[PDB]
């Protein structure tokens, strides 16, 4: 089967946190061989606790495995800002592995960080191909939520606008970017672009115009 | 080092088949008994197959049931995995991890501790497309450059700088899905405003999936 | 087999203060089999036997104070009491079961203590003694510190010499303080040709040297 | 003329399971009183042969092999039970037709430094044939560097310790383990005991 | 309780032989690796040989000095520990500890540990091998003259040393039992001193008693201040 676990937990920075899972007693409940893997974004696996509660060379004694009947528990004490990754958890089963459904961690008490942004405008390589392209891109902040908004000169533009959902740098922050396609006759038309990037209150407008090139 | 990578992935029109390939590197193979596991975007990982130094025990997945078929050449240090009756909920990363110790489940036991960082597969009935790369000029104490990776599909691509030697104040961006179902990324360096002048800036783009790569020089915009 | 070594051989800090032994082994004490340091360390107080501190190099002995705490692996090991207390002074010695049993050199712990100065006692010979014509005139020091000190036996005021013999204690597990006896072995015949016998004490407790003495009569 | 079945169960020092023990027994009236052994077993199973009385039958010989592991491996030691113990530290046949035997010795085994005379063969390229032990202790080279017979970075000892201490639970305090194999060879059967 | 009791240690001469004897009680005897352990006066520990547990084997190992000039010996069903020495010289003067070191790391002893310990020590027989003579000692009173002294002076005596016990052992109040110094003969004196307050001197009957046993000299002297 797929082993029970609860998509995400949370907690605050210097704080702990238990990551439950649940499988039978074919597996959690019939083999301590039950494993603990931590996984960054775009990143390998990394095994974090084996044989249930043991854990490998240069891990921290932060991380604690534990059981009980078919339930295995991760507790990790002292939750620093980079704990914030998913977890999953591991177990034998006869020739054969299997993996819990996994664990979203959340790391609270992190500190704000305002966003930069960098707005960039059309190349006229672009534009060369009857293209163009305004390219605003946030980084550095805390919390992920961000709020884009792009105004042709005055007026705001709600076409042609794509942006992520932020995502985590090495900064252990976040990272968003909004890019507003247009033909290269409005691109001219307009005085000005602009890039309103709103977070925590506080906004950001970056400004860009066809005379700047 | 003890060094796992895998290769051998993309797209590929559902139905058909695909063959992936890990390559092992600083470590005797030949022992160690090795594991392919996947990540399914969303989803977290499962387990696909099991094959034994000897490939004399091989357990598959009930998901990949008389479809895949795992194979190593002991003599070249590679893992194969022959994939084939391929479906959308295959679509996934394909991992190649080995267990610390050398066991067939020793792996479990102990754990797996060396991944690769994994090749990527995407059974889609969409067309492959190559990108678009176009340069962000700075106007000429630090100036951002980069340039734009632009309607391409599927993921990933890579961005080096200086045919990777400018390394620093590097930050390619995460990639939109173009609405079209292509995406969109942009890669940005911070260099001295000094240097521009001085120095000329290349992205070296490389889209695999297209067999398409693209170096765009980008240089101070003239007004 | 294993040349246990140990350093320094003599020890000596305030109370409550860090104290710190060391040990050498020719060879690893660590068995690759159980991943075991096979150390261990002995305290031995004066008279008595020795009493395990530590074995597997960390592991404390039933009732052993925190304040004690064995480290290191393979063939450098260290034991340090965080706090020097009064009866901690003693000699410790690291033995490793490794290889059958091979003690250290040892290393004494003393504790270092404010001045004191000592209290001084003349003792003349013993009527039964004098029967049997010998004298013994003995003088006590109990409670001094530091140890070093100079007792001159003076008859009649004549600086005496080759007949004297001392006895230091160990520091008392208390007061840690030293006593001295300074006996001195005279023959009767001697012992009449003279009238004052006299014990002149030099120490750092003592402003001037003092004395005590008796008169045959 | 019973068969040592004494020297079997109540012995001092039992074996580490990496190098278990096998003591023959051949020649001998195998009368079974486990029943009335005055040991309460912690529990016991026969496998493909039957405990009821099956005394009746003669065997060419039977070897009766020991080891002590942690109660949570105790089930490891079975057909097809895979697992360390079991693909690293002794296993028995799929068709094994004989019984298994183990109890609770936290007060036999249990040291208050920890146990570590007890050892686990813990790693293994293949898995055990049945009934077949190693005593490999040699360190395994899995660094591209050598070990020069030393153990560090990716350089193992074939072996561990099962630490075994009081304080700790059912699950890791230690469990002696003794197994019956039923052997019937060409030769005549040597053990009835009816 | 447990105890370890050594016993048969004494004066013998150079190249003569001698039996030590441990006496054990309270633990599992016949299961722990019991081995001997030496020291000369004012040197370190030196450990001499072990036996181990019968079961165990039952092998003896000796150190590179007493290398085949001693014979280790058990019997369990007596709980008895013996040391055969021979050849002795007077380099193997020393106090021999009977005791159950470097045995629990191997034994096969559990948990169950007699009073939550395991290493365990006896008080040890002096063995001197030497070619001089017994002599008893001479009890001398240091007598007494706020809180004043007094003791008792052991004179002349071989070997060492004399059990001071102040009036039964009771008195503690200062007791000073010094090594005995060495005299030019061979002797043994020491002054067992035990400074105890003035008025006190009026009662508490001061009667040390010193055992010698190798003489086997028992003398209870009582400590009187003197009138002059």
């Amino acid at each position: 089967s797929v082993v029970t676990q609860p998509p995400s937990a949370s907690g605050s920075l210097g704080q702990s946190v238990t990551i439950s899972c649940t499988g039978t007693s074919s597996d959690v409940g019939g083999y301590n061989y039950v494993s603990w893997y931590q996984q960054h974004p775009g990143k390998a696996p990394k095994l974090m606790i084996f044989e249930v509660s043991k854990r490998p060379s240069g891990v921290p004694d932060r991380f604690s495995g534990s059981k009980s009947g078919n339930t295995a528990s991760l507790t990790v004490s002292g939750l620093q800002a980079e704990d914030e990754a998913d977890y999953y958890c591991s177990s034998y089963a006869g020739n054969k592995g299997v993996f819990g459904g996994g664990t979203k961690l959340t790391v609270l008490g992190q500190p704000k960080a305002a966003p930069s942004v960098t707005l960039f405008p059309p190349s006229s390589e672009e534009l060369q191909a009857n293209k163009a392209t305004l390219v605003c891109l946030i980084s550095d902040f805390y919390p992920g939520a961000v709020t884009v908004a792009w105004k042709a000169d005055s007026s705001p533009v709600k076409a042609g606008v794509e942006t992520t959902t932020p995502s985590k740098q090495s900064n252990n922050k976040y990272a968003a970017s909004s890019y507003l396609s247009l033909t290269p006759e409005q691109w001219k038309s307009h005085r000005s672009y602009s890039c309103q990037v709103t977070h925590e209150g506080s906004t950001v407008e970056k400004t860009v115009a066809p005379t700047e090139c | 080092e003890v060094q796992l990578v895998e290769s051998g992935g993309g797209l590929v029109q559902p139905g058909r088949s695909l063959r992936l390939s890990c390559a092992a590197s600083g470590f005797p193979f030949d022992d160690y008994a090795i594991h392919w596991v996947r990540l399914a975007p969303g989803k977290g990982l499962e387990w696909v197959s099991s094959i034994s130094w000897d490939s004399g025990s091989i357990g598959y997945a009930d998901s990949v049931k008389g479809r895949f078929t795992i194979s190593r050449d002991n003599a070249k240090n590679s893992l194969y995995l022959q994939m084939n009756s391929l479906r959308a909920e295959d679509t996934a990363l394909y991992y190649c991890a080995k267990g610390a110790f050398p066991g067939y489940s020793s792996g479990w036991y102990y754990g797996l501790e060396v991944w690769g960082q994994g090749t990527t597969v995407t059974v889609s009935s969409a067309s492959t497309k190559g990108p678009s790369v176009f340069p962000l000029a700075p106007s000429s104490g630090t100036a951002a450059l980069g340039c734009l990776v632009k309607d391409y599909f599927p993921e990933p691509v890579t961005v080096s700088w200086n045919s990777g030697a400018l390394t620093s104040g590097v930050h390619t961006f995460p990639a939109v899905l173009q609405s079209s179902g292509l995406y969109s990324l942009s890669s940005v360096v911070t260099v001295p405003s000094s240097s521009l002048g001085t120095q000329t800036y290349i992205c070296n783009v490389n889209h695999k999936p297209s067999n398409t790569k693209v170096d765009k020089r980008v240089e101070p915009k003239s007004c | 087999d294993i040349v246990m070594t140990q350093s320094p051989d003599s020890l000596a800090v305030s109370l409550g203060e860090r104290a710190t032994i060391n040990c050498k082994s020719s060879q690893s004490v660590l068995y690759s089999s159980n991943n075991k340091n096979y150390l261990a360390w002995y305290q031995q107080k004066p008279g008595q036997p020795p009493k395990l501190l530590m074995y597997w190099a960390s592991t404390r002995e039933s009732g052993v104070p925190d304040r004690f705490s064995g480290s290191g692996s393979g063939a450098e090991f260290t034991l340090t009491i965080s706090s020097l207390q009064a009866e901690d002074v003693a000699i410790y010695y690291c033995q490793q079961y490794y290889s059958t049993l091979t003690f250290g050199g040892g290393t004494k712990v003393e504790i270092k203590r404010t001045v004191a100065a000592p209290s001084v006692f003349i003792f003349p010979p013993s009527d039964e003694q004098l029967k049997s014509g010998t004298a013994s005139v003995v003088c006590l020091l109990n409670n001094f510190y530091p140890r070093e000190a100079k007792v001159q036996w003076k008859v009649d005021n004549a600086l005496q010499s080759g007949n004297s013999q001392e006895s230091v204690t160990e520091q008392d597990s208390k007061d840690s303080t030293y006593s001295l006896s300074s006996t001195l072995t005279l023959s009767k015949a001697d012992y009449e040709k003279h009238k004052v016998y006299a014990c002149e004490v030099t120490h750092q407790g003592l402003s001037s040297p003092v004395t005590k003495s008796f008169n045959r009569g | 003329n019973l068969c040592p079945f004494d020297e079997v169960f109540n012995a001092t020092r039992f074996a580490s399971v990496y190098a278990w023990n096998r003591k023959r027994i051949s020649n001998c009236v195998a009368d079974y009183s486990v029943l009335y052994n005055f040991a309460p077993f912690f529990a016991f199973k026969c496998y493909g042969v039957s405990p009821t009385k099956l005394n009746d039958l003669c065997f060419t010989n039977v070897y009766a092999d020991s080891f002590v592991i942690r109660g949570n491996e105790v089930s490891q030691i079975a057909p097809g039970q895979t697992g360390n113990i079991a693909d690293y530290n002794y296993k028995l046949p799929d068709d094994f037709t004989g019984c298994v035997i183990a109890w609770n010795s936290n007060k036999l085994d249990s040291k208050v430094g920890g146990n570590y005379n007890y050892l686990y063969r813990l790693f293994r390229k293949s898995n055990l044939k049945p009934f077949e032990r190693d005593i490999s202790t040699e360190i395994y080279q899995a660094g591209n560097k050598p070990c020069n017979g030393v153990a560090g970075f990716n350089c193992y000892f074939p072996l561990r310790s099962y630490g075994f201490r009081p304080t700790y639970g059912v699950g890791h305090q230690p469990y002696r383990v003794v197994v019956l194999s039923f052997e019937l060879l060409h030769a005549p059967a040597t053990v009835c005991g009816p």
